[PDB]
């Protein structure tokens, strides 16, 4: 699970 | 280093910056303190290869499973390796450092998804709250996942960045802030970041 968010 | 940092960050939590008469944490800003670094994004494909990074300068650096990370700079020809014992390369995108071409694709990947002076990650970690992201040129930057909101520690200015939850800037000196005192919520942060400062010199 996860990345930074961008977008 | 991370004992200055956690000398002021235990100092501003011994103080209980949020149990205030009268909190005026407005005027424990300082916007000559905003750090010159913090990653503006973040990829943990680490199952895999590792993490891939984005400095707000838009470089982009990785740092793999093999302790060694490749960084591309914002022009995006430029290259820093640095080893698993740290020596540090400038090689080239064009240069071609021969055995050097896997790993340079594994960045642009990185790139590219991030996409679609200069101080690379020392290591990191999650925890169920958040990204621990320890910087090189010392700042502790820590990402909560939940509410999006954001620390960025420089211990060279004993500054605290907060990024929001509405998604706004907000620096303050630690011991301004520690004569002003914050909201709780700051307040809870710096003593997470405390726990993971701590961390951050206890298995390091």
């Amino acid at each position: 699970l996860l990345c930074s968010t961008p977008n | 280093h991370l004992s200055d940092m956690l000398q002021q960050l235990h100092s501003v939590n011994a103080s209980k910056p949020s149990e205030r008469g009268l909190v005026r944490q407005e005027e424990a800003e300082d916007p000559a303190c905003i750090p010159i670094f913090w990653v503006s994004k973040w990829v943990d494909y680490s199952d895999k290869y590792g993490l891939g990074y984005q400095l707000c300068d838009n470089s982009v650096g990785v740092l793999f499973n093999d302790s060694t990370r490749l960084i591309l700079y914002n022009d995006g020809d430029s290259l820093q390796y640095i080893e698993r014992d740290g020596t540090e390369s400038y090689l080239t995108v064009s240069s071609h450092p021969n055995s050097l071409m896997k790993k340079i694709t594994l960045l642009k990947y990185f790139r590219n998804y991030m996409s679609e002076r200069l101080p690379y990650l020392r290591t990191w970690f999650r925890t169920r709250s958040a990204i621990i992201l320890h910087l090189s040129n010392g700042s502790v930057q820590i990402n909560f996942f939940q509410d999006h909101t954001k620390l960025i520690l420089c211990p060279l200015m004993a500054a605290v960045t907060y990024i929001d939850e509405k998604r706004d800037f907000r620096t303050y000196r630690l011991s301004l802030l520690e004569e002003y005192g914050c909201c709780k919520e700051l307040a809870s942060r710096l003593r997470y970041a405390r726990t993971m400062v701590d961390k951050l010199l206890s298995s390091r």
